[PDB]
């Protein structure tokens, strides 16, 4: 009854609501950094053999991240997901070199597809915290992100398992996305 | 033309469905069994101060051998009276022998593709 209530409350009521794709190589974290959103990891962590969905809320924003896995098996199946996508988030293993090319290969295949079209592409080189683990400019070469025109990209360092500089991806990718 | 229908009827099933607090990203109550099987609704265990989480988070693991092109969940509260709860999410496309899981953030839960009812489930109040 009190007037901070219905304004607040109508706040809420006109927040836009994304749809966010989270995809990448298997094991390369992204439903990690999908539970660290919401901290949470109480180590349940196995594959993820199908999608991951979670409705969230964030910087005025309603988000709805997908989190699909990325084995072999189920890539074929991204593209079904593909339809209304407002920011494509790209999670690579920071420290696995030994696939760098693959995850090259699938990011490229995505960025030619036309349901992907005005997707603002935040790239997470996760697993910063690793011994050896490369670097932004490193990954950011081997992925030939310099070699991308149709979208507005941005390569963020980060660390799913403490949620170090997973905000600031976020909120960039949040940015672009509002000026359309 | 049906045939098809009782395929998706009869391969999918909700594993388990949980209530976490938000704010702290805690399981409060988590069920893996009895959950869409006949008989008394399958209630558990969530620590009463769930009223005292002013955010609390749904989340439910359902496994399904068909695949699917429209899957969608309608999930409602229910205490009687006139009804708190009124929730729904459209996933669309299902991986076939797959396992997936949804989450939303802030009792009988029905399944659909397209039109077609997949499963019911309902569940009980522990303020224990
Ligand atoms: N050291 C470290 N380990 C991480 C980090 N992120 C994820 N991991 C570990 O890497 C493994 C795979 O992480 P997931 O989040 O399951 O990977 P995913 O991309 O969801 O994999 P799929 O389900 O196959 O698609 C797990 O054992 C995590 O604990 C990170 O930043 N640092
Ligand atoms: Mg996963």
């Amino acid at each position: 009854s009190m007037g901070l209530l219905t304004i607040l409350k109508k706040m809420k009521q006109k927040e836009r609501e994304l749809r966010l794709l989270m995809l990448g190589l298997d094991n390369a974290g992204k439903t990690t950094i999908l539970k660290k959103f919401n901290g949470e990891d109480v180590d349940t962590i196995s594959p993820t053999l199908g999608f991951n969905i979670k409705t969230l809320e964030h910087r005025g924003f309603k988000l709805n991240i997908w989190d699909v896995g990325g084995q072999k098996s189920l890539r074929s199946y991204w593209r079904n997901y593909f339809e209304s996508t407002d920011g494509l988030i790209w999670v690579v293993d920071s420290a696995d070199r030994q696939r760098m090319q693959d995850c090259q290969r699938e990011l490229q295949s995505l960025l030619v597809e036309e349901r992907l079209a005005g997707a603002t592409l935040l790239i997470f080189a996760n697993k910063q915290d690793l011994p050896g683990a490369l670097s932004c400019n490193a990954i950011q070469e081997a992925l030939e992100l310099d070699s991308i025109r149709s979208h507005h990209w941005r390569i963020q360092g980060c660390s799913a398992v403490t949620g170090e500089d997973l905000l600031p991806g976020i909120d960039w990718l949040l940015d672009d996305i509002s000026s359309r | 033309k049906d045939e098809r229908a009782r395929e998706i009827l009869r391969g999918f099933k909700l594993n388990w469905m949980n209530l976490r607090d938000a704010e702290t990203g805690k399981i409060l109550w988590q069920g893996t069994e009895d959950l869409s099987v006949p008989g008394v609704e399958h209630e558990a265990r969530v620590p009463k101060k769930i009223l005292k989480c002013k955010a609390v988070s749904r989340e439910l693991n359902f496994s399904s051998t068909e695949q699917m092109e429209k899957f969608r969940l309608e999930q409602k509260v229910y205490f009687k009276g006139q009804c708190l709860e009124e929730w729904f999410f459209e996933f669309g496309f299902v991986i076939p022998n797959s396992t997936n899981t949804w989450q939303s953030l802030i009792i009988e839960t029905k399944f659909f593709d397209d039109d077609l009812l997949v499963s019911t489930s309902r569940v009980r109040l522990f303020y224990v």
